[PDB]
């Protein structure tokens, strides 16, 4: 089935919407989208709050689909609504391809190849060139 | 019965604010409603999940209780001296909008020994109300109603507030029974909290010394 | 401290104001039913699921951390000592907007 | 029957949190139903595949299994002195929200020999209820109620999951019969665990030597 890892625990919880993104010159993103639960009381009212409390930004979040890797990326941007009895908690993770998007450098690249320059630029974020 | 044999007609009381401070008129109707009927609602809705196999459901809203009750209102036999629309004249105003608020009445129906939801009174609004009048006379003075009654809940804040207070309160003073054990103390102490406390910090809490001071007969608390 | 020389090109005058609010630390807090607004810096009431004073409805919080930085390093070239001024690194953690409760970024100007 | 003749009640428990741990009031109500209905539906939607090589309809959701119930009460034939406002203060309070925690009660309905859906009795909450009450006294103590309720199917976790391990267990531990072939093997084993369990991963799993190699009798062991 569908397991979704985080931290490197298999997080017992319940996904109503897993939807995967990987487009050809972009940053492959991941929603998931969760529901917890409030109506049922007990001892796994408060052990669910702390299955929720491990989503802090930025961690290792792995999807595996029928025994095979889908995503596996850190996470980023988790929105939570709490409408009426509804609580849910939207996800989004990206890829290794994140830590490359929003921070302004500055290199020269003198006497180097195209390949050069780029699979020691990918490189600063353990993203391996194939080529 | 146990003291004497003599009907109570039940009585429409309307205020103007909810809690009550504020009193409107109020009547007592004649012909009692021979069927009166409280209807539930409770709207679930199926939670989804794409991981595992568990089928449960989630709880949405609890539409409020409602009370049909349906009238017959009569001037002609003769000991019905007074005209039906001025006994119409209230449930007409009672059961609309007020004059100077937006809000209705909060009609607060009552009878002899009739508890309609745990209590001996039933507040609510009228939701809606319907008057047939069937029977006239030569210049047509109406002789009869039919009037079809239905409300709401609407309890008051504060009522609401109290019943809360004697379920789950802040603390709870749990007892020790013979052969007792902190899993199983803090097992019934959870049950009257609903938030189950563990073994430990009910063992913190008293500042008892070996996780087995207590001495079946002595009273330790639970937060 | 006084300026030297500021300049205002051609702006719309009202897009001058947030973009020299941006380089003061300050934000504008404008307030309606008056003429009074009180420029304050950048630096409680509890609403509670208990409380019954406040009813609630609907509580959305997006907790996103793209474009948040740690560092801020900004630096610029001195005319007259001519080392390009030391880094005045800002630490992230203070001036917490969300204080809950359970990458470095740097310019250098060439001015 | 088989040792006595006395009536037995149905019974309605009722708890707080999804499981058994915390109970809240029980009552068991007089004058049984005369007739259960337990009413199941599945929705189904039908695929509108362009390629139109087939027909078929996908499952979507399985419609928790809503049972219905109707119960009456009296207290003026002289064998009823119990008044029927202490039997529907526990109807009205255990169908509806608690006040300790603001949802419903976990009701369970249970009956002496009756097997409710395939367990001996019927948890889940209350959809829906409604008290009409006909007949009334002088100062109308009511006497009469005619209860019309009806609940949803909304097991605990640890039954559904103990349900799941009962049906393949992700190991199958299968006999060879006589004349016997590790394709009909696979066929058998992918029937105990329903996962297609593809005959070269059992010769290896088994440390078999050359994809004949059980003897009529001994046992060949597959995971998943």
């Amino acid at each position: 089935h569908i397991t979704l890892d985080i931290a490197g625990q298999r997080s017992t919880l319940g996904i109503r919407r897993l939807r995967v993104q990987q487009l050809i010159n972009e940053i492959p993103l991941a929603q998931l989208e969760l529901h917890i639960p409030t109506d049922n009381h007990g001892a796994a009212d408060n052990a669910v709050q702390h299955e929720v409390s491990r989503f802090t930004l930025g961690v290792r979040v792995g999807i595996a689909q029928d025994n095979k890797p889908l995503f596996d990326g850190y996470l980023v941007q988790k929105k939570m609504q709490l409408k009426g009895k509804e609580w849910s908690v939207r996800l989004e993770a990206r890829h290794a391809l994140q830590k490359l998007t929003f921070l302004p450098h500055s290199r020269v690249f003198r006497q180097q190849d195209d390949s050069t320059v780029m699979k020691g630029l990918l490189q600063s974020a353990g993203v391996k060139l194939t080529q | 019965s146990l003291l004497e044999r003599g009907l109570s007609k039940l009585t429409l009381n309307a205020w103007k604010d909810r809690e009550g401070k504020i009193p409107a008129g109020s009547m007592s109707a004649m012909y009692n409603p021979e069927t009166i009927q409280l209807d539930y609602q409770t709207r679930f809705d199926t939670e989804d999940t794409i991981n595992t196999a568990s089928q449960s459901n989630r709880y949405v809203i609890s539409e409020p209780v409602g009370l049909n009750l349906t009238l017959l209102f009569d001037s002609q036999m003769p000991g019905n001296t007074t005209p039906i629309e001025t006994q119409l004249a209230m449930l007409k105003s009672l059961c609309a909008v007020d004059a100077a608020t937006g809000s209705p009445y909060f009609l607060r129906i009552t009878w002899g020994k009739m508890r309609w939801e745990n209590k001996g009174w039933f507040a609510g609004r009228a939701r809606d109300l319907s008057v047939t009048y069937t029977l006239f006379d030569r210049d047509a003075t109406p002789l009869r109603a039919t009037v079809q009654l239905s409300l709401v809940a609407d309890e008051s804040f504060v009522i609401q507030q109290s019943l809360k207070t004697q379920s789950a309160p802040d603390r709870a003073l749990v007892s020790v029974p013979d052969l007792a054990s902190l899993p199983l103390l803090a097992l019934s102490a959870g049950g009257v909290l609903a938030s189950s406390v563990d073994y430990l910090s009910l063992a913190w809490d008293n500042d008892l010394d070996n996780l087995d001071d207590f001495q079946t007969g002595d009273f330790l608390r639970a937060t | 401290s006084k300026h030297d020389q500021l300049l205002q090109f051609r702006l719309s005058d009202w897009q001058f104001i947030r973009s020299r609010l941006l380089s003061t630390n300050c934000w504008l807090l404008p307030d309606a039913a008056s003429d009074t607004v009180v420029i304050r810096p950048l630096s409680s009431r509890t609403l509670a699921r208990d409380s019954h004073d406040y009813t609630l409805y609907e509580i959305n919080l997006n907790f996103d951390n793209r474009f948040t930085p740690d560092s801020l390093s900004l630096q610029g070239w001195d005319i007259a000592a001519q080392r390009l001024t030391a880094a005045q690194k800002s630490p992230a953690g203070a001036f917490r907007p969300w204080k809950p409760a359970g990458q470095d970024y740097a310019l250098a100007f060439s001015m």
